[PDB]
């Protein structure tokens, strides 16, 4: 409630900005009204980040090697260029994978061109070569290489694709040139576009002349889903224990075949709609493979979605969906009837990357806490879209927010629990507030599924109820 | 990346090959080819590298990041409907009017076109 | 499933029946995996010989280097001073990483700021970006100062920080009077301590290059400490203590202790502590200047002595007995304070402890890896227990500091089997050591896949990991330990013969197996 | 457990366990031997034992029954005999409750490490950050 206090505080809140800031910082907050259907009117998004007011989005590199070719475990990622991109995005995202890393799988490891002053000056194209013919004797069981440029990349002028192309060629490998230096576009979403570009351009169209592969009418693929703790294989399980095959896994725990074999696919299951809605619109329009979005957090939104799924195949497949609604409902249950009484009524601000602070709602709320303040860092309009009908009326939407204007959100509507990333935890830790890391689910998880929901709530309940919370004021203060 | 420049004032198209991603720009590759289209300021703001680009090859369309000072130049020569905006800003696709000296090449073939005046007839 | 009295997480919940069914239908369905036989194959051929001398021929690949980009060091320098703001012209996803790294490994808020520059700064370049940085920063977040670093792409475009300061300050953004210091900090140059040390000279050149008129060598009668690029808060405070307990009067630059440790009490503070803008410009003053770290501070070392005119001490890093010993020596020739009988007792019962672990100290060997200067140390001091450094691995050490260390070598008998490696990454660890085994690794948390990967030999080609280092990732709180001194020495000496107790117990607890040597008293 | 420990101190911890929610599962035993323990901790599996060096030998008997039942030992009292200089450790105050904190954490993080550093079997919970 409190529409007209969300106004006031928003305008106190903006007075210690400069004018041209105060002006561009004024179109990023709203309060929402869930009877809007167009957020162009309510909410900008996908701008600049104003300078100097420390955002929280990173960059192309960040969106493409770290997020979408990551996941990938059988090819090999060289980070061309300086050595400190690699190193801070080695490991740091909890995409998790089968394989024996260092001899058929490369997740968790760090290669690099380590740019130094005579390659900035002359160029690194014969050191790409030279690289490239090292990884070959190196890890003869690599099955790829993708090359993601960073900025001194195209800040110098190399060309990359013709290297790849020429050693494509040479060692009969798939070389996929990746142009996601870090100053193209305003954070990771063009980081996405372009990974999802050269996924379309390099890798996607291989088997196509070839029919090998034994086709299924419960074809599915799940598009955008990245293993964070072990979602996907969550997923996967509740998908096959439906009836469906599952063909490729977008991208956590994905291989090079799976991504070639997806063309070959009934069904696109598209998870996170903003980092791959691209290739799912390539695939509609080339291969006629229909695409559509599901939700597997909480039960409710789990069970929607299964039934969402089943409705598009023959009514074998509904039965057994509702076999498995019927086997896991007292799972959820029970969960359910340990955790809300604790957690009932209290109220919980949202502020992650793309599509998770409107698709864990349902899970909050299927355990009686409310939203009352949610935004992102680089989502674009139609997520905004998507989410002003998943929130209630008269709570704050924020997008790019800063840590000033978090800080003093925060401070203001005093909310009981906090869900971000890294960056904020510890400065909300300190505030006397839980904190809940929503980005890597803190360390543990998965949070898919129902099997993700117990995960969930236990976690909920642990950070919001303890002890340590009552103890920030001394005794003597 | 493969360009072809064609205008009334050339009487044949030229063919090119061009690095992608260059932080030269369409520019760049324009003056090197010496194809003379009008730039006219170093700040990017006159609007008289003014060019209409064509993506041959539909399915190899690269998104982009259109910023706010060409937006804002081909507002105020008239080169932007409202849908393009829409679409470059929800969709990151590129307008078909753009900047050459603001336009960085994509690993695409490309047709661009001018017609020699600057932006704005 | 799941029962609601017993929740796992996602181990050991994926090690259940279906699930791994689920995984074995899909390797064999759709992964197109290589056999399990191959596999094994290619492994045993990565551990042998031949692949070591394939891995030492590279020239251009980089697997797993140890050492960061030169930006992250100017961001910690900066953090040091007394409500300063760290300030990175160039792209948002660096100041994103760097306080992402900070905030992993401290575990407490780090505070940076970008102008964010994108394509239209990498055409135009990026002047109005810093004009608008600068003015919003100020305006937003309220320092005393902004220091100014630069990433790869301000580099490589070429844009030069004083022409763009000079004109925010004259067009208006910011008042005349503020200070910002900048550097450039290029990151294909050197490593972060590279970069700590660009931004302490840059700021030391902006407080004490116009004020050299009125400025005499040992007025205030204080001595200058310059840490280096330090990731302890507890080097910090036994500077401090060391400092203090033998009366000299100390002025610390650069300080992080403050910030990097606050408390949790109901409120954020963004700025706690550090260098005082007074003591920056009084440090000329001081009698001299002693570099803690002094491979990574030449620049530095350079500035002071010919502009304060200073003659800095030829100092080692103060870790171990010996380094400890001189650094006091030194401390009190210069300030004239004779050792106080408290550091002599923390002496005595170093040695005490020294002489008590020294039966399990001998004769262990250790490949190790990290900075110069705390790698030299962390040599010198094992050379001192009677340990064996077998391998020794620098990413970003230069030829004489190979030369440095090969001569405290060789003036130890323990030092025989001991090779230096220079702009090697742990790729070629991981080869040393699985074809010349240690008996432990001591670095950061980048080891811990190494360890892994030797676990994959076998229990007996197992080299476990001493979390000595930077960034320490996987475990809580060790970054308030400390190295430096003699506290530091007693730690480390703690930490390794632990170590090597644990190690003993765990290869020696198979029941009627090995358990006859599970001796109660060790 | 508290071999040396009286009537009035029993009745003292349950009170102190009664006040908390976390203390519904806890038992105080005086009298009580460490064979008694030993049975305790293979009957009722706890994650951690916290005790001298004696201890020791009761982990060791836990890894005799299997990797799984094991439980290990961490060494906070006295007396400590197969440790070196944990006898300069703090327990009182502030410092002391941060020592204890480190300690515990970091053993159940290397506990977690070990059971998670089978290539191809558990090591996809092989976290760099914790
Ligand atoms: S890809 Fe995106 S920031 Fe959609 S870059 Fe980011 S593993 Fe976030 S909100 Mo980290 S658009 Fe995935 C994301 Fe969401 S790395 Fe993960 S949690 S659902
Ligand atoms: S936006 Fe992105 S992450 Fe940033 S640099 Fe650019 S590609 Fe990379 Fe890596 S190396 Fe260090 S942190 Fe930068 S300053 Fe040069
Ligand atoms: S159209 Fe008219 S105003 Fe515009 S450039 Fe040509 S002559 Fe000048
Ligand atoms: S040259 Fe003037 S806008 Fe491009
Ligand atoms: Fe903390």
């Amino acid at each position: 409630m409190s529409r007209e206090e969300v106004e006031s505080l928003i305008q106190e809140v903006l007075e210690v900005y400069p004018e041209k800031a105060r002006k561009d910082r004024n179109k990023h907050l709203a309060v929402n009204d869930p009877a809007v259907t167009q957020s162009k009117k309510c909410i900008i998004s996908n701008k600049k980040s104003q300078p100097g007011l420390m955002t929280i989005r990173g960059c192309a590199y960040a969106g493409s090697k770290g997020v979408v070719w990551g996941p990938i475990k059988d090819m090999i990622h060289i980070s061309h260029g300086p050595v400190g991109c690699g190193q801070y995005s080695r490991a740091g995202r909890r995409n998790y994978y089968i394989g024996t890393t260092g001899v058929n799988a490369f997740v968790t490891m760090n290669f690099t061109s380590d740019f130094q002053e005579k390659d900035i000056v002359f160029g690194g194209d014969k050191k790409l070569a030279k690289l490239i013919d090292e990884v070959e004797t190196l890890f003869p069981l690599n099955k790829g290489i993708s090359v993601q440029s960073e900025c001194p990349i195209g800040l110098i002028g190399d060309d990359i694709e013709s290297v790849s192309k020429v050693k494509g060629a040479e060692l009969s490998k798939t070389i996929v040139p990746v142009r996601c230096e870090g100053f193209r576009g305003v954070s990771q979403s063009l980081g996405h576009h372009i990974a999802n570009d050269a996924v379309r351009d390099w890798v996607l169209g291989k088997r196509d002349e070839d029919t090998t592969f034994a086709s299924t009418p419960y074809d599915v693929a799940i598009i955008g889903d990245y293993n964070i703790g072990g979602d996907a294989w969550s997923s996967r399980i509740l998908l096959e224990e439906m009836g469906l095959r599952c063909v490729a896994q977008w991208s956590g725990d994905g291989s090079i075949s799976e991504i070639e074999l997806t063309p070959k696919v009934k069904l696109n299951l598209v998870h996170c709609y903003r980092s791959m809605n691209y290739i799912s619109r390539h695939m509609e329009e080339k291969y006629g493979i229909p695409w559509m979005e599901y939700n597997f957090f909480g039960p409710t939104k789990t069970i929607e979605s299964l039934r969402a799924i089943a409705a598009k195949f023959d009514e074998s497949i509904q039965k057994k969906c509702e076999e498995v609604i019927a086997k896991y409902k007292p799972e959820w249950e029970a969960v359910v009837a340990k955790y809300r009484p604790r957690l009932e009524g209290k109220r919980v601000m949202l502020y992650i990357g793309g599509l998770r602070p409107r698709h864990v709602i349902g899970a909050y709320e299927d355990l009686g806490m409310e939203v009352v303040g949610t935004g992102y860092e680089f989502a674009h309009n139609d997520d905004y879209d998507r989410t002003m009908k998943e929130m209630g009326d008269s709570t704050l939407l924020y997008d790019d927010v800063t840590g000033y204007e978090f800080e003093e959100f925060v401070k203001r509507i005093k909310p009981d629990l906090i869900g971000s990333g890294i960056k904020e935890k510890f400065i909300f830790q300190k505030m006397g507030i839980p904190f809940r890391e929503m980005h890597s689910w803190d360390y543990s998880g998965p949070y898919h599924g129902f099997d993700g929901f117990a995960i969930f709530a236990r976690d909920m309940d642990m950070t919001l109820n303890n002890p340590c919370w009552k103890k920030l004021q001394a005794p003597w203060e | 990346a493969t360009i072809y420049f064609s205008s009334p004032l050339m009487p044949h198209n030229k063919k090119v090959q061009a690095v992608a991603g260059k932080r030269s720009t369409l520019l760049g590759v324009a003056q090197e080819n010496g194809v003379k289209i009008p730039f006219e300021c170093q700040d990017g703001n006159c609007g008289s590298c003014l060019v209409k680009i064509t993506h041959l090859d539909g399915e190899r369309i690269k998104g982009m990041l259109l910023t706010d000072k060409e937006r804002n130049v081909l507002k105020s020569v008239g080169k932007l409907p409202k849908s393009e905006e829409e679409r470059a800003a929800v969709r990151d696709l590129p307008p078909t009017y753009r900047l050459a000296c603001q336009t960085i090449v994509t690993d695409e073939d490309l047709l661009v076109e001018f017609t020699g005046e600057p932006g704005g007839a | 499933s799941q029962q609601v009295d017993k929740i796992k997480a996602s181990y050991p919940l994926f090690l259940d029946q279906d699930y791994k069914d689920m995984l074995a239908k899909k390797r064999d369905g759709f992964e197109e995996k290589y056999p399990q036989d191959k596999i094994d194959e290619v492994f045993q051929w990565t551990t042998t010989k031949e692949y070591q001398e394939l891995n030492f021929q590279r020239e251009a690949l980089t697997v797993n280097p140890a050492k960061a980009c030169q930006p992250l060091g100017a961001v910690l320098c900066a953090l040091g001073f007394e409500k300063t703001m760290p300030y990175v012209h160039g792209s948002q996803g660096c100041v994103a990483y760097f306080r992402s790294y900070f905030n992993r490994h401290f575990r407490e808020p780090v505070s940076c700021v970008s102008d964010s520059m994108t394509e239209d700064a990498a055409v135009f370049g990026g002047q109005q970006n810093m004009k608008d940085g600068l003015q919003n920063c100020k305006a937003t977040y309220k320092p005393d100062m902004i220091a100014v670093s630069t990433t790869c792409m301000a580099e490589v475009i070429g844009d030069d920080l004083n022409a763009f300061i000079n004109n925010s300050k004259k067009e208006g953004f910011i008042p005349d009077e503020f200070p910002v210091p900048f550097a450039h900090t290029p990151s294909f140059v050197g490593s972060h301590v590279t970069g700590w040390d660009n931004m302490f000279e840059g700021i030391a050149r902006y407080f004490t290059l116009k004020s050299m008129d009125d400025k005499v060598v040992g007025s205030n009668k204080k001595i200058n400490i310059v840490p280096g690029f330090e990731t302890y808060l507890g080097n910090f405070r036994v500077i401090k203590r060391m400092l203090s307990e033998m009366g000299v009067g100390y002025s610390l630059l650069s300080d992080p202790e403050e910030v990097l440790d606050t408390p949790a009490d109901g409120q954020f503070r963004m700025y706690a502590g550090g260098t005082t803008q007074e003591e920056m410009k009084d440090a000329p003053n001081a009698l001299n200047t002693v570099l803690l770290q002094p491979w990574h501070l030449e620049k530095t070392k350079k500035f002071v002595e010919g502009t304060w005119k200073h003659e800095v001490p030829k100092l080692n890093i103060p870790m171990g007995l010996d380094w400890t010993d001189e650094f006091l020596m030194k401390v009190s020739e210069i300030s004239g304070q004779p050792i106080p009988a408290s550091l002599t007792k923390e002496r005595g019962r170093l040695v005490d402890m020294m002489t008590d672990s020294h039966t399990w100290l001998h004769g262990k060997r250790f490949a190790l890896w990290g900075d110069p200067d705390f790698v030299m140390g962390l040599v010198k001091f094992l050379l001192e227990l009677g340990c064996e450094p077998v391998h020794i691995l620098c990413h970003n050490g230069n030829k004489r500091w190979k030369k440095a260390v090969d001569a405290i070598l060789a003036a130890s008998p323990y030092g025989k089997n001991a090779t230096v490696y220079i702009g090697k990454d742990l790729w070629h660890l991981r080869s040393l050591v699985f074809t010349d085994k240690p008996d432990f690794m001591i670095g950061n948390s980048y080891g811990k896949f190494i360890q892994r990967d030797t676990l994959h030999k076998g229990k007996e080609f197992e080299v476990p990991l001493i979390r000595i280092g930077f960034p320490i990732f996987d475990r809580h709180h060790l970054h308030r330990s400390t190295t430096l001194g003699y506290e530091g020495a007693m730690q480390i000496l703690t930490t390794l013969v632990n170590s090597i107790l644990e190690r003993l117990d765990e290869e020696t607890r198979g029941m009627q197996a090995t358990d006859y040597n599970h001796d109660l008293v060790r």
